[PDB]
RNA sequence: CGCGGGGUGGAGCAGCCUGGUAGCUCGUCGGGCUCAUAACCCGAAGGUCGUCGGUUCAAAUCCGGCCCCCGCAACCA
RNA sequence: CGCGGGGUGGAGCAGCCUGGUAGCUCGUCGGGCUCAUAACCCGAAGGUCGUCGGUUCAAAUCCGGCCCCCGCAACCA
RNA sequence: UGCCUGGCGGCCGUAGCGCGGUGGUCCCACCUGACCCCAUGCCGAACUCAGAAGUGAAACGCCGUAGCGCCGAUGGUAGUGUGGGGUCUCCCCAUGCGAGAGUAGGGAACUGCCAGGCAU
RNA sequence: CGUCGUAGUCCGGAUUGGAGUCUGCAACUCGACUCCAUGAAGUCGGAAUCGCUAGUAAUCGUGGAUCAGAAUGCCACGGUG
RNA sequence: UCCUCCUAAAGAGUAACGGAGGAGCACGAAGGUUGGCUAAUCCUGGUCGGACAUCAGGAGGUUAGUGCAAUGGCAUAAGCCAGCUUGACUGCGAGCGUGACGGCGCGAGCAGGUGCGAAAGCAGGUCAUAGUGAUCCGGUGGUUCUGAAUGGAAGGGCCAUC
RNA sequence: CCGACUUACCAACCCGAUGCAAACUGCGAAUACCGGAGAAUGUUAUCACGGGAGACACACGGCGGGUGCUAACGUCCGUC
């Protein structure tokens, strides 16, 4: 049930930045596990794709579903978003409250490159 | 939680007549004393006694006899 | 002999169509209804209504869940 | 918690036994308590409602919510927004130490005790059943009370059947029968 | 006297009834009336003809009726010009459908619904005809 | 016609007041509120002035 | 929009007259008494003394903010 | 034919003032007293607010159809 | 290159409801503590954070079923002028135009990116 | 002498249910007494009003006759005043 | 005068005497930027509580709700709670239908901002639509415009208001 | 007091069926309204401005509303 709660409770800021067309940092936390991307303006196209079920991340982090391997994975994705060269994006907490691994996270990618 | 709002919440110790000693929470703290617990009820052989409906030829024969 | 009343009608429904510019500034639709709605490069107002923020040919289309109308804007 | 040590460890089991069920959490659990009493005088006097939450909360391991009246009726004499029921909902360690409470303290304290209804189940499984004072109550002081309440606890269970339901409380030994 | 307990409102556009009609085939009865043209049927005329085939059939078989006068018609009572509004709620009727079966009949042999039907066009000014439920 | 029509000037000296309504029968605190004024171009806290 | 009169238990009437003070006819009940509705008297209940604030040992009094009725010359775009 | 009012214990009136408060009297039931009755005084009971529907949480109370009466208007050649 | 699993575009009921079965390598949530960051107009119930003892009961995912809602048949269809008429309260002649109604007939999806387990 | 303190109280035993003795052949229409319990209203009483001056109103008791037994009753005697 | 629907020919609007229901606003919180929730209805059980007050499962999802009369809108919900607030600020700007005009029903954007959030995003009062009425002048307060010889000040003049 | 049984009665509600519209459109329209890419056509029949007008009292043949009586050389009507 959470999940189709947090989808219903997340349509509206979704489909915000969908229609504003800014390309939207996007976050999607489980217990024990966390996806984390890099989503075009439509969405039609991811940029940089960096979870905790990647190779070096995961053995780089002693637990993968916790606030430390998040904040470790916003620092990744956004030196590696740099080095891309991904400057401006537009918030999306996905429907969540902004406080907790994702505000870890999120801390962590405005130390590591992305401007918000 | 809230610590404030709600009363005081701590382990107590309580005793029946049956003389179990329950080491259980209340919202009192002070020891308490009961009358009967589930133990000592009369829930599984005073029930049946409970009903006490007797029967009128039983009463016929044992007052007078014919 | 007491009930013959009727709206001073207010000229809602679609006006600029799909098809036709838009002028810098230029609204799409004027109704009392979101039956038309501000999809791609399009906005709301204040009263029901919506002003597109975008020129050219505008392109009329269905979309969402709800089966529902909108009004969205082509490459012109 | 001996409620839970119990339940997590030989009720387990026991059910095991009985259900024989290939998932282990397979069973249906009791997940809260919930105790209701209904003042219609709260319109007479909020004051006595205070009492009657400030008792509540004592009797109860914490402070009663005042809900407020859903929709307007005309024959309750109340209106609508106005607050006229209580209730308390509890979960977890404060379910199993207030169920023991109940158990041991309330069931024997019940004036007039002829068992409990086993149909209570709300069509399933969801127990419903009321006492008529507050003074079988080991908190609720008997010479500080100056008006006797009410209140009927309710339990709801995730039971698929109410014979379930009944086979758990029964392997629990809840009063029924 | 066929009449609604309650309408949607106390008036009704007089209204339009033309083209073809959906009553075309019959749906409870064994025998029932066509009427091809167009015109009305009072409520006084339905109870009519629905008494008067209880006569004819003395209580054999069923009676079934389709079109109901829940419209209440306004005529204007006479000596009253166009104006002053629209006119006063007078009476309620239902208009003729062709293909439409008004009255039906059961229980009873083809000769006695036709002549039942007949004195339907007797208590009627409506033009008739014969029909019986059609096989699918 | 039961809620008084007031006229809102600005506690920082300058003469541009608003105009809205209150409703004594109901409502009598005085509407205290921080309200800008253009001429100083900056916010400031409105009084509420009577029509007179 | 301003002045003035005022809001007195249940009502109306005494005390705002430059602080130190709940009275009058009836309204209710109880008491004596007449057959007594009636009368006279005794007593009891009934008063943020329109509302809040400011000086103070001292308020209803002095003034300010708010509400209710009326008397007012005036104009009612 | 249209504009208003009214329909509330066995009877006559309020409450219709913009909705939650079943009020007054006569009358009937149980009394005391009376030579008996009346009067008198003391204890009780009695209602789906004409009706059928709608708004309203809820109506007698705001609105529409139905019944009757009280009134007025129901016109000009 | 393929199944399962997750983050997002193409269709927005031929997708959607239902019933017969499957998954814990990776994997969701249930779940251990919630003294903590953080919450309750009572309860860590909800969210959440430090963990992985177990988990597939509800859920998610996949196959089968055309039992429902839907798609639309082809014949057929009223009506819109247009010129002609009558049996003129309404019906017909030459066409362009053409709805619905349903029906014999289909569909549970289909499709794409990235990655995790699994093996070339 | 011990206990109670203005309340529905150990006031008040009322309404009632679980069981005996007698009398009466035969206790139910249509007997009381009794063991237990249930534990009411009633807080001096309304209108209007009766009998009492001295052993007097009252109040605590006895007896009788009625009668197999079934009264507070009606009638005689006493305690107190 | 001003409001909710069909009418009036599937843009529009279209009649009085072509059927039904109204207002002369109110909320400084019924608000907004920002944090949340999603109805109505019926069966089952329970001391109160009865069909319905309240509590506990289940069935449907906008058939609930709109601040009004109501339509059309609305799940992202303007429908149901609330921290900061008073965007219920102010000086300006390219632009549609009714449009005699008046303009009203309609504003990307300049700026000081405030208010808000970490930030996207905004706030441009409230679901829009009933709550409204001309000039002139005068009561009005913030504004040196003329300045009946020169230096000043007055009447009639712009913001907001009856 | 819970009650035992049945009874040419009414119907909630679902299925096998009947429905319906000025104030409903889970259907869908036509000529076309609005338009945007072309053959020819049309003595420019479109727009801006300046001088002056009438009428604010159009009827009958081909359509849908109230009407009215599904009447009329009928009407407010929208119309070729
Ligand atoms: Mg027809
Ligand atoms: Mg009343
Ligand atoms: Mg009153
Ligand atoms: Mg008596
Ligand atoms: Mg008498
Ligand atoms: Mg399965
Ligand atoms: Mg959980
Ligand atoms: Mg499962
Ligand atoms: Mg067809
Ligand atoms: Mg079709
Ligand atoms: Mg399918
Ligand atoms: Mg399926
Ligand atoms: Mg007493
Ligand atoms: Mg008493
Ligand atoms: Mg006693
Ligand atoms: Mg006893
Ligand atoms: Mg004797
Ligand atoms: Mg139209
Ligand atoms: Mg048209
Ligand atoms: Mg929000
Ligand atoms: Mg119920
Ligand atoms: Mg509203
Ligand atoms: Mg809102
Ligand atoms: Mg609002
Ligand atoms: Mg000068
Ligand atoms: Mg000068
Ligand atoms: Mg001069
Ligand atoms: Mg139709
Ligand atoms: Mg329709
Ligand atoms: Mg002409
Ligand atoms: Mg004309
Ligand atoms: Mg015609
Ligand atoms: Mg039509
Ligand atoms: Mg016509
Ligand atoms: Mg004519
Ligand atoms: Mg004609
Ligand atoms: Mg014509
Ligand atoms: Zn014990």
């Amino acid at each position: 049930d959470k999940k189709s709660a947090r989808i219903r409770r997340a349509t509206r800021a979704r489909r915000k930045l969908q229609e504003l067309g800014a390309t939207r940092l996007v976050v999607h936390r489980t217990p024990r596990h966390i996806y984390a991307q890099v989503i075009a303006p439509n969405g039609s196209e991811v940029l940089v794709a960096a979870s905790t079920v990647e190779k070096a991340i995961a053995e780089q982090l002693k637990y993968t579903g916790n606030k430390d391997a998040a904040a470790a994975v916003g620092k990744a994705v956004a030196e590696r978003a740099l080095e891309k060269g991904i400057k401006d994006v537009s918030f999306d907490r996905s429907g969540f409250q902004y406080h907790g691994r994702v505000q870890a996270l999120a801390d962590a990618a405005r130390e590591a490159g992305l401007q918000f | 939680m809230k610590k404030d709002i709600h009363p005081k919440y701590e382990e107590i110790t309580a005793s029946c007549s049956c003389g179990n000693v329950m080491k259980i929470r209340s919202t009192v703290g002070h020891d308490l004393n009961l009358d009967v617990c589930s133990k000592c009820h009369p829930f599984f052989t005073g029930k049946q006694r409970d009903v006490a409906t007797g029967g009128r030829v039983d009463r016929f024969n044992k007052r007078f006899n014919i | 002999t007491r009930n013959g009343r009727d709206s001073e009608a207010k000229r809602l429904g679609v006006k600029r169509f799909g098809g036709e510019s838009v002028l810098a500034g230029s609204i799409i639709v004027r109704q009392r209804g979101t039956k038309f709605h501000a999809g791609a490069n399009v906005g709301c107002g204040r009263d029901h209504t919506l002003f597109a923020k975008a020129d050219g040919k505008v392109k009329f289309e269905v979309k969402g869940p709800k089966n529902r109308k909108f009004i969205s804007i082509e490459a012109e | 918690a001996k409620l839970h040590d119990y339940y997590k460890d030989e009720v387990v089991k026991k059910l095991m036994t009985e259900f024989n069920y290939n998932s282990v959490m397979q069973v249906p659990r009791v997940e809260k308590i919930t105790l209701n009493m209904g003042v219609g005088e709260a319109i007479a006097d909020k004051k006595l409602l205070d009492n009657a939450a400030a008792d509540l909360a004592a009797i109860s391991g914490q402070k009663p919510l005042i809900t407020k009246a859903r929709k307007s009726v005309a024959g309750f004499k109340i209106r609508q927004g106005y607050p006229i029921g209580c209730k308390v909902t509890l979960r977890g360690e404060r379910m199993w130490e207030f169920f023991e409470r109940l158990i041991t303290i309330a069931v024997p304290r019940i004036r007039d005790f002829r068992g409990l209804s086993a149909k209570s189940f709300d069509g399933r499984g969801n127990y419903s059943m009321g006492v008529r004072e507050q003074i079988i109550f080991p908190e609720i002081d008997y010479d500080k009370v100056d008006r006797v309440r009410g209140l009927d606890i309710t339990i709801t269970t995730t039971a698929k059947s109410d014979e379930e339901g009944r086979a758990l409380l029964a392997a629990f030994d809840f009063p029924f029968r | 006297m066929l009449q609604p307990k309650r309408t949607k409102f106390r008036k009704m556009h007089k209204g339009r009834n033309r083209g073809l009609a959906q009553g075309t085939d019959v749906s409870f009865g064994s025998f029932g009336l066509k009427a091809v043209g167009r015109g009305r049927l009072t409520a006084r005329q339905i109870e009519a003809a629905r008494r008067a085939m209880t006569r004819a059939v003395k209580r054999q078989g069923k009676i079934w009726i389709r079109v109901f006068p829940d419209k209440p018609i306004t005529e204007k009572p006479l000596a009253v010009r166009m104006g002053k509004g629209k006119g006063n709620v007078e009476y309620w009727v239902a208009l003729i459908q062709p293909g439409k079966v008004l009255y039906e009949m059961d229980g009873v042999p083809e000769e006695l619904a036709r002549e039942a039907f007949k004195l339907a066009a007797a208590k009627l000014p409506i033009k008739t005809t014969f029909v019986t439920k059609t096989v699918m | 016609g039961i809620r008084e029509k007031i006229k809102l000037v600005s506690s920082a000296g300058t003469g541009h007041f608003y105009t809205t309504t209150k409703n004594k029968r109901t409502k009598p605190e005085k509407l205290e509120l921080k309200k800008f004024d253009p001429v100083v171009r900056q916010h400031v806290i409105y009084k509420e002035a009577k029509i007179k």
